[PDB]
């Protein structure tokens, strides 16, 4: 026990930041859409962290006409809702037991969808990280479970890897036995904090292997490659060169599609953004434009906010 | 014919539990490893 | 022919790598031309105050 | 001439070690711009 | 049986207040941690009009 | 002799008027459809413009252009454009060989004759031949699309002649005759149009009223309120009967061109063009249609580079 | 029957003639009534 | 009696968004929406 | 009559957004072309004043 | 007659010199009319190169 | 609603007229079309008393179609009651009466026999308020056996929204018999009054796809004038303009349309009793002439209008 | 019915009434708010004989 | 097949109805921006 | 290809013939019609 | 021995000269009636005179609503001492042309000429003797010799001679022959006029070739009116008896007629500037109950600056 | 009853000795005003 | 048979000339009778 | 009957006189009435001077 | 030359024909206006040496 | 005959005069016999313009 504590291990990322480098930080999946939209959020206050954000978008299949979304967030509990035409309910909250353990509750409501809600417990330590979350828990009559269980694991066997499991147990309505899937994670850091491998064997025998690498502190790089008898994979290279003005991503694919997608604040308040994808093999483009306003609520972050 | 599923499913998460204890005891191993060369 | 079978291979391809390095450059070239004009006013403003 | 699932896996995987020779090669440094 | 009659019901009567009553629940909590603590206009219109 | 000494004692009579040269017909509608509207610069997806200029004396530049996502634009094409004193000749290639071609040649600065030629690869070629005189209190033109004779010796085509003549220094009354034979087997048809125009005296506004041969009517207003900004209004009609209304404004700077306009089928557009650089110059074009609920989107840009070396130390200063 | 269609267009086209020969003759007796105010 | 708008609906609605807007681009209301410098 | 009031509120709302989406698509590139014409002009003169 | 055929023909030659020289007579006409005349890459290149 | 009925009195808005008031200076009082007729005819009417007033009128007609041969009309009206009855030749009958329950509030009832054509009845009510006006008149009520209603039905309103302005409705329900169900047709009617009361705009969209579009205008004390425009797969339409001269001892009428025709209507009083009157019409696109001319003796009952009839 | 038979014989009686007898009421009503009350030559004859 | 007529005039008798109760209200918004100038 | 004498051609007829009585009578010549007396 | 006696007592008989045969009835049929002047629909008349002692003036006239007048027409007529010549220019181009020729104060010869533009050209030719006490007229209309050496055409000749100063008797006889191939026929009409001692009234009789009689009075009350009646009539005879008076005065002309037909009519010029003149005409048929209904005006301006101011005052 | 020519004749004859006994008439001199 | 109508017109002319020539005896014949009595 | 008959008769007699009476008598009327009024005007005239 | 010949003619017809219907209409819009106009002079005249006479 | 084409081609030549010349023979003998002899446009207008 001792000597656990001889080797000086450091905390990883959760399953969920194993790939926020690449897929979430340089690539744009996230961040594309299609056609106009507006962002309108102002801040009321900023120790509890509080604002209210309105979004406009039309052109879109994702995205809705108008969706109004607020969040609240102190010390320790945060609490998202997000309400939208048709009523189409989103509500997150995440509580703090403390800095390390946490207790997050999402819930979706549809409205003419089954609702979807999930429960999930994260526990970090100082040389692990597990997290079990459930979606849609019911029990039968015959006592047994019956929806989606996922329990992970992670574990750093020395200071550059991190090695883990995630388990995930699905049992649709209790006639037919539920699945169990395994799925390996891996992760390597490098010493000076330069370069990030990650990769992950699906339990659908898909594999997703990635790297993240930081050339100076304005500008990085990453490439992905993802695969899944009938078998296909993309690879998908990009970038992220970040100023105080704006931020640039650039993506090229082997889909045969590049892709574009500018944050350009030129006001304290106002930033425009733009995203731009061409498919090659097919010979289209899918452009979308928008907008930010931040503006505060009261006096005291109006004269913060400028100046 | 649906039990022989449920018992594979088990034996499936029994072999995970097994392979995240070893993984647990791994930095040990791996030290006492380094500690032979 | 072949041979202007060939020349439309390479413009095709000439045109697919003329708008993919178009896209990938112009935006990225009005950032890092904002941001010396950025530098250069910064400089301008810090060797007036000194 | 294959036209597998053993063919696009072997594309990737060639795709994905040119990625990784080109970001770690000093020419993605030279991509980056100085200031 | 009864007891799940009652479990129902009350996963009836708690989807319908999570339905309609979050968001609201929410912006009830936040218009409390505020030392301004503004009106009902202010809190829903985008404007900077404080 | 003497009816030249007549038609010389007309002519002083005629400039005891002093009247004023009215535009063409197609500047009829020159300051609503073109400066004040977008629909000649809308377009849809991305577009990139590269054009050079060699000189200027001559003035004369090559332009490439790419685009894609769009059905009126090609992928590529390069136009070439050639200006002197008195000649005007611009030549367009496009993928999969679509030739465009038109000169301009001045005989005098009132008297031009132009040419215009379009062979699409696949299409029939078109080509019309006119010939433009404005005198100094008229205007006519005289086009012709498509030119043959058959073997009786008969018209078959399209002759399109129009006048127009300032009654005083404010209006401008004038009319356009199409008369159109396809084959020879059918007569030709004959189409007579109207066309008014009313400047103001402050030149503030300008009307603008045309009644086209097929019943359609395009009535016009266009207002400058400032060295900057101007406005403009039009109203277009067509057992088919319908018609749209629309309101523009354009406000121009010296660093951008914005472009805003209202439809009456429930349609609305914007076009803004910044210039941001000597050289490079963005542009947005978006479009939302309510009554349908979609939007087109285009971006793009513009190079401009010089050929030489003295237009590249004129370009930047 | 098309020879009264001939005869239709050739009488659009006079009429066209005469309408702008009236908008050439017009401006002078325009202005003669000007003069006369 | 009930007859079809058709023809007179459009082309009387046109007519009033042209003098409408005819009547807002002459007003100073335009002029106030164009900014001073 | 409840039912006459939220269709008043559906349109209403529906009314509210299209105006909304309508004044940011011809306001917002408007807005940015007239604020860097005035840091131009605000430039112009800063230029005028420390050459004069 | 004759006569058409002789006009078929030399309307289609024109057609043919039209199509494929039309725009190389225009570039013609402007190296001819430029003081520094570059070469035939420099002419078609979209770059600053001069 | 004591504090909404102060509100609209902080309006100070003022009464519009009728909808038979609507172009009553356009078509009415510039226009003839009520005025002009053909072939000669000659009025005699006398006046009996003026504080009731009270007046019977023959009038003789010939060659026209539209006016009788002779027709016997006479007219009484005190304060607040009109009594009109025509006898025709054939025996044609024409009686309205108005009665004013109010200056605002009127009631007033038209009949009419033709002898050999059903007799046409119209009740009306007529209510102003301070700053709307609305009416609804029946043309010949008439209940089935099922208890519903049969006949024309023509309710309108017009409502002021400021004093310069007044926008309204009609609304025409139409039953013939019952077999079939009555249909309904609404119109608009939009009415600018100037600031100085010199021009007057007045536009509607009847529901038989047919606009009316009418100016008056009036450039000094004596002298007016007044355009409109009327039109209606079947569209077609006419534009009239016309002026009035009135002076003491003459009133000129002058009329242009679209229509190729000019019309002209000159009511000359020569003495204090008689009057002669002129209407002339040309039609320059078929090139014929409606010449119709024609006097008016007015003189009293008693001695007493007599002298002040002379002076 | 007998209603029926009842309004059909006193509208036409209205009728009867209306037609015959409407404008000698109204000449009625003239003669009895005249101060003079001429006899019935002079109230019909357009003459000045008073 | 009358049913539908006769709900279709009885559709255009309430929308008068409802254009003329607009048309009682407007004008005392207007005053209110009337006032607000 | 006018091909119709359409109604609205005559439509636009009576339009313009009623903007040219408009602007007939609201100008200084129908004040000069009137005569001074 | 008759013919010396004969002269000396018709020298001491000391007879009168009669007007001429169409100046027979002047006095009923062209002054009191309105049959010449009456029209229908609207019409204007425009003559100025340029000079007065050769009497030339230009006269336009603007018709509409009618069949007899036309559109427009312009006449001119020049009037000197002895001859008298009047052009008629027409829309559609129908000229009517009259030339008179005084080759005396008794003795002239007159032209009249008539060119319709689709109608055969109808001229006469006129030669008007007025004696002491006979008044002789011959003319010919349409004159055509063929190849025999006949004559083809219509010729009337009339005579008109005064047995007292009251009475005045006479003849007309017309010989028409149409075309050669058939014989003209010859018709023979009597003149019979009769003015009284104080010229008050005037009887007029005559009975033409074609069985008709014509019989009038003309009558005259005082300085400023005037009535005259007339009777016409023509197996198949049927007439007409016409009633009617003219009130003239310095300002205005009134006309009445009542005929037997159960027609009415009037007609009234009013004087009411020196330069324009309205006039009215009005028809009322009784048996048909219908109205014919003329208005018209006449301008009568000057030429020269001297007629200007002699014509106001 | 006649309804001949005759009876015309005698008709139109009968209308001018009446106008011709009223024109001479005093009755004549009495539908003249004086002045 | 024309030419008992010539002679029949010839009679008639002659019996005109005839008559007329008794027309200018009659002056004498009257005053002759005249002065008998 | 005969009295219908009769006032029918008279009312047609009456209306034809009257129509004949006015016409003939209402320009002539206004004519005489012109002229008293130019004589009335020509004796003031006189009376004036004298 | 015929055939602008014809046109000539034709320009002459349509000249005469539109000052036919200008003058009828400009009479009939004109002359009981005039007469009306000028009664008025007339009668204001008459009131004027009437108020002239008096004082 | 001759005689007979004679008389009728100088009947057709005084027929062709009679009606083209008649009336501006008229005109030009009032002309020659005025004191003013005014222009040709005096001569038709029907103002009194002098
Ligand atoms: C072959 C094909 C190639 C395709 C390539 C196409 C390239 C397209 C480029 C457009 C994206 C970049 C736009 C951008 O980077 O923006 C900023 C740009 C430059 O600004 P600056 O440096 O001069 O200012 C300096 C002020 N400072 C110093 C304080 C910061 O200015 C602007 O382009 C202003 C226009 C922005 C458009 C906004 C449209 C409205 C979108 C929202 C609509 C709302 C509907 C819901
Ligand atoms: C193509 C060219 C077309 C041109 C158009 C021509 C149109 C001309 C028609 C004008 C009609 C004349 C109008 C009129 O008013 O003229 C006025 C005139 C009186 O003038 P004054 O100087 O004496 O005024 C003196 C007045 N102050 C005493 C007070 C001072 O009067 C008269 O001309 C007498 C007219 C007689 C009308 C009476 C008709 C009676 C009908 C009976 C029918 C009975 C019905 C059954």
């Amino acid at each position: 026990h001792s000597h656990r504590q001889s080797l000086e291990l450091v905390n990883p990322g959760t399953v969920e930041n194993l790939n926020k480098e690449v897929s979430r930080d340089v690539f744009l999946s996230q961040y594309f859409f299609t056609g106009l939209r507006a962002d309108l959020n102002k801040a009321f206050s900023m120790n509890p962290a509080f604002q209210t954000s309105h979004t406009f978008s039309i052109g879109s299949q994702a995205l809705p006409k108008y969706a109004f979304s607020a969040l609240f967030a102190n010390d320790n509990l945060f609490a998202q809702g997000n309400i939208d035409n048709d009523l189409s309910v989103s509500g997150r909250l995440n509580y703090g037991w403390d800095k390390k353990n946490i207790s997050k509750v999402n819930l979706q409501i549809s409205d003419g969808q089954p609702t979807m809600c999930q429960l999930e417990q994260d526990y970090q330590a100082s040389d692990f990280s597990v997290n079990v979350k459930t979606l849609n828990p019911s029990f039968s009559e015959k006592g047994e479970f019956t929806g989606v269980a996922v329990a992970s694991f992670l574990q750093s066997v020395t200071p550059q890897l991190a090695l883990g499991l995630e388990t995930l147990y699905s049992r649709t309505d209790g006639s037919a036995p539920g699945d169990a899937g395994v799925s390996y994670l891996t992760r390597y850091v490098s010493k000076k904090q330069d370069w990030i491998f990650s990769g992950q064997l699906q339990a659908n025998g898909a594999l997703i292997a990635s790297l993240w690498r930081k050339v100076a502190q304005n500008v990085e790089a990453g490439i992905e490659t993802t695969l899944q008898p009938t078998v296909e994979g993309s690879t998908t290279i990009g970038a992220k060169y970040e100023y105080r003005q704006s931020v640039y991503r650039g993506t090229l694919d082997s889909n045969g599609k590049v892709a574009c997608f500018l944050e350009r604040k030129v006001l304290p308040t106002l930033s425009v953004l733009f995203c731009g994808e061409i498919d090659h093999f097919k010979n289209d483009t899918k452009i979308g434009c928008g907008l930010q306003f931040e503006t505060a609520g009261n006096q005291e972050l109006l004269m913060l906010q400028q100046g | 014919e649906k039990r022989a599923h449920q018992e594979q499913t088990e034996k499936t998460l029994k072999q995970a539990a097994y392979v995240a204890a070893f993984l647990w005891v791994s930095p040990m191993i791996w030290h006492l490893v380094k500690k032979q060369w | 022919s072949f041979v202007r079978n060939a020349f439309t291979k390479s413009g095709n391809l000439a045109w697919t790598l003329t708008t993919t390095a178009l896209l990938l450059g112009v935006p990225l070239s009005l950032s890092i031309l904002a941001e010396q004009q950025l530098i250069e006013m910064e400089k301008t403003f810090d060797l007036q105050s000194d | 001439f294959k036209e597998s699932p053993l063919y696009t896996i072997a594309l990737n995987g060639a795709f994905f070690v040119a990625g990784v020779a080109f970001i770690q090669s000093p020419l993605m440094d030279m991509l980056a711009p100085q200031l | 049986d009864e007891s799940k009659e009652r479990i129902s019901k009350i996963l009836t009567l708690t989807h319908n207040v999570a339905h309609y009553g979050w968001i609201p629940f929410v912006l009830y909590l936040g218009w409390a941690h505020t030392s301004n603590r503004p009106n009902f206009l202010n809190l829903l219109s985008p404007l900077p009009s404080v």
